[PDB]
């Protein structure tokens, strides 16, 4: 159809959850209507690396590079890891070979993406299929940035 | 400006009011855009 | 009167020292955690502390009275409502998050220096009420004891002390208590234990100034030494917690 | 700094501060208050007890 919403209420705090990803048209002439969006909440398939990774590379760089976008958070969600150490036997990350160093090169190639360093900051997570704590680090995170703002505004920070 | 001005600064009064509360209100949702590409388990992330 | 006159006039070249200094690096992070506009009101309030020597010294007249009734309790209400002001605004922003996404108000660099004017502007007001209901006048006082060198003494000096007294051990309490919901922020924004030690030294500083100035009823002087030597202790005390 | 129950030892260096600024505050006012023995036994107990509630509050609260 067209975007997608959802609510949801943790620890007394209302989060409303826009999903755009079904738009199907040119994203740059209404990709400014989110300006002030607190974070932006990314997805990343380890398990499609073998080359898609590359395609979603270069999305990811687009969406910090963005005029709009220079100050606001990322959080970055890394899936599809329980399917990902099995695949690295089969195909090497190369396409040092261990699931921490496949993942600390995934995480430093991606991390490394950002100019504006002090800007804006990059939260990172690995996400499984069943994980109840995901929340929790979304009411972690964006505290901290709100905190963050709030500190910057005044001019404390 | 007779009674039909004294009703009608009276109306929006009202609805300055509520649209103040209502914003007030909506000033505290957090709001979250989502993004990524295609078949990379937003449906799992979202459920 | 050579001693205390020394002591302010270093104690005002430090102020003007530490000043420049956070002058010139006013851009740097650790500067900017602190409020800086604050900073300087502070930094005033201290000066005045250590200028109201030169008044205390001076020959009694019909502006001098004035000027001691008004610049004793002044400078406190300066530097306490300074301090009062800068922990409020850090401990209500580290508790708005508990809200969301809610700009807090009254938080811009210019409405804390109207609130911590309009706490000072309090103080004024009481003592210029006080000093509209007593009329300042310099009279020459001699006693029963026929031997007494008339002394020149200011009209009624302890007619506003109460209530100047009050409203600043009541900026001392709030001060106190915001001191203390403050204690768990980060490093660079919490203060609580320098708040903590200058409230608890000040406080000793002037219960050892009482029997001092009882004991000494005799010989003016002294007793004038012992309240200028007290108000630069004081000042030195916050200028050495906050700022070093 | 050194965090063994709590990290009571930074509570203890507190105690010993405060009392240090005590006694030096006090010291001098016997010999100053010599003259009168009244003023001179009031402040030797409020001396006392603010010495006593010092260490009290400072580390056992
Ligand atoms: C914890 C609380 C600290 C404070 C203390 C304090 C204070 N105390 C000084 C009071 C006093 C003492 C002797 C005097 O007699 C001497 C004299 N006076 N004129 N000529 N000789 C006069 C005044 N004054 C004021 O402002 C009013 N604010 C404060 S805040």
């Amino acid at each position: 159809t067209g975007i997608v919403e959802t609510h949801f209420t943790f620890k007394d705090l209302h989060f409303k959850m826009f999903d755009v990803g079904g738009q199907r048209s040119e994203r740059k002439k209404w990709i400014h209507c989110f300006e002030g969006v607190t974070a932006i909440i990314f997805c990343v398939a380890l398990s499609d690396y073998d080359n898609r990774m590359h395609e979603s590379m270069k999305l990811f760089d687009s969406i910090c590079n963005n005029k709009w976008f220079t100050d606001t958070s990322i959080i970055l969600f890394l899936n599809k890891k329980d399917l990902f150490e099995e695949k690295i036997k089969k195909s090497p990350l190369t396409i040092s070979n261990t699931y921490e160093e496949a993942a600390a090169y995934i995480q430093c190639q991606f991390e490394d993406l950002n100019k504006r360093k002090d800007t804006k900051e990059i939260y990172t997570h690995f996400t499984c299929a069943t994980d109840t704590k995901n929340v929790q680090f979304v009411f972690d995170a964006v505290t901290d940035v709100i905190i963050k703002n709030n500190l910057k505004d005044c001019g404390l920070f | 400006l007779s009674a039909e001005d004294k009703a009608a600064v009276e109306r929006s009064k009202m609805i300055d009011r509520n649209l103040r509360e209502d914003g007030e209100k909506a000033a505290r949702e957090v709001k979250l855009l989502l993004l990524g590409a295609g078949e990379s388990g937003k449906s799992t992330i979202v459920k | 009167a050579v001693g205390p006159v020394t002591i302010a006039c270093l104690g005002a070249l430090a102020t003007l020292f530490v000043l420049g200094v956070f002058v010139r690096h006013n851009a740097t992070p650790v500067v900017k955690a602190s409020g800086r506009e604050l900073c300087y009101i502070l930094l005033g309030g201290v000066f005045l502390c250590y200028c109201m020597t030169f008044i205390f010294i001076a020959k009694p007249s019909t502006a001098v009275c004035t000027l001691r009734r008004l610049g004793l309790g002044t400078a406190f209400s300066v530097c306490y409502s300074a301090l009062l002001t800068k922990t409020n605004r850090i401990a209500r922003i580290f508790g708005g998050a508990r809200e969301g996404a809610q700009r807090p108000r009254f938080i811009s660099p210019a409405s804390q220096v109207a609130i911590c004017l309009a706490l000072i502007s309090g103080q004024l007001l009481i003592v210029v009420a006080w000093l509209v209901v007593e009329a300042p006048g310099t009279g020459k006082e001699t006693a029963p004891e026929r031997r007494e060198v008339v002394t020149l003494r200011c009209n009624h000096r302890d007619a506003s002390m109460l209530g100047s007294l009050a409203y600043n051990v009541l900026l001392i309490a709030l001060c106190t208590l915001y001191a203390f919901k403050t204690r768990k922020c980060p490093e660079n924004f919490n203060e609580a234990k320098f708040i903590g030690f200058t409230m608890y030294t000040t406080c000793i500083i002037w219960l050892a100034f009482l029997p001092i100035f009882y004991v000494t009823s005799s010989d003016y002087r002294v007793q004038t030494t012992t309240m200028c030597v007290s108000v630069s202790l004081s000042g030195s005390v916050v200028l050495g917690c906050l700022f070093a």
